[PDB]
């Protein structure tokens, strides 16, 4: 499955 | 170099009076955005499915267009690609073999 | 095995005409089985495997992560421009994730991005801290340090990624383990003096292939060029290597191709 990014 | 590189080939290999698919795969190219048209004699052709795109681990780009075709006797085919890497479109001719 | 997930994700600020800004797909074994983009909305299956072992919960909720991470990206974008004091122009984030699972019940993962092209920053191997490529990837690893980032993408490599690459490929079994033989086609149209031969296969799969030119018997290879693997569009795979020779030397290449859905190898000449 795909995921959240962080916020960079 | 991040110009884009071509190819153009048929899913199978072409025959007089018999469906295929004409493949164009650009790949190795940055950035993104990309113009990839099929065309039948300097005119654009009917149906063309684009993916993915996708990349590689260099993070070059590829994108790959194909549709559907039956290859006609005289004509030529060939896949038109414009990338702001080059000056001017790009003419990648296919040969049907 | 070797069985492998990646997602690869693209967010850009020139697509652009009529093309969605933002991208991801998803690969198993190499091949593609999902995509999302801002145009869909929607995250959509690509292979029949995956649609018919999913429930409507798995494509609802992958759908409001791929939107989440629109949101994200758009963010994103906006502070690496920043960051590179870019104030417009075409640019890109770019996201590369996923695990292995090797046959040896060992697995790996990996986690990193790139900002037009070049590397910005990593998970690096222990996944323990993250490496910036570059100076502008600094206050990133800062911040995503400080704030726990690293063991949360240790968990979702070693776990998450693993648990569901388990499923897909237990679900696509039969698809990803079949063979699709190649159909080879040798052709020599010249000029200019030289006769340049080619060998194609058409529609093989899985993937490795080796495609060769013989002359005296002997394998021509130092000098024959391949254009390597190239995919077409019902996930099978297409090779081409060419070789020149001496116009009436014809009838001493041969192409040879060695595949795993091939009874024999396939030896052939030009005409």
């Amino acid at each position: 499955i795909d995921w959240f990014d962080g916020k960079d | 170099d991040l110009t884009p590189k071509v190819q153009v080939y048929s899913r199978f290999p072409a025959s007089a009076g018999t469906k295929n698919v004409l493949n164009c795969f650009a790949a190795g190219f940055h950035p993104p955005k990309i113009s990839i048209t099929l065309m039948k004699d300097g005119v654009p052709m009917e149906g063309a499915q684009y993916s993915d795109m996708s990349f590689n681990d260099d993070w070059t780009f590829q994108r790959l267009v194909h549709a559907d075709f039956t290859p006609s006797s005289g004509s030529t085919y060939a896949c038109k690609v414009e990338h702001e890497t080059l000056k001017e479109p790009q003419v990648y001719k296919w040969d049907p073999e | 095995e070797l069985h492998t997930l990646r997602y690869i994700r693209t967010a850009m600020t020139d697509p652009g005409p009529g093309q969605p800004w933002f991208v991801t797909v998803g690969y198993v074994d190499g091949e593609l089985f999902v995509h999302y983009n801002s145009t869909a909305r929607r995250y959509v299956p690509r292979t029949e495997w995956i649609a018919a072992n999913t429930d409507q919960q798995y494509w609802d909720g992958q759908t409001q992560i791929g939107q989440l991470n629109e949101q994200i990206n758009r963010e994103n974008l906006g502070i690496r421009q920043r960051r590179y004091n870019q104030t417009g122009g075409s640019h890109t984030v770019q996201w590369m994730f996923g695990c292995d699972i090797l046959e040896d019940g060992t697995i790996r993962g990996y986690r990193q991005s790139a900002y037009d092209g070049r590397d910005f920053i990593a998970l690096d191997k222990d996944m323990k801290t993250f490496t910036a490529a570059v100076p502008e990837a600094v206050p990133t690893k800062r911040k995503w340090e400080e704030e726990s980032e690293p063991e949360r993408w240790k968990n979702y490599l070693e776990e998450t990624c693993v648990e569901w690459l388990r499923r897909y490929v237990e679900y696509g079994k039969a698809e990803l383990g079949r063979r699709e033989r190649p159909e080879v086609r040798v052709w020599g149209k010249e000029a200019d003096g030289i006769l340049t031969l080619s060998c194609r296969a058409h529609g093989f799969y899985p993937r490795p292939i080796v495609v060769s030119w013989l002359k005296d018997g002997a394998v021509r290879g130092q000098d024959a060029h391949s254009g390597g693997i190239v995919p077409n569009g019902d996930g099978t795979y297409h090779t081409w290597v060419t070789i020149e020779a001496q116009p009436g030397d014809g009838d001493k290449y041969q192409c040879r191709v060695e595949h795993a859905s091939l009874p024999q190898p396939g030896l052939y000449s030009w005409k």
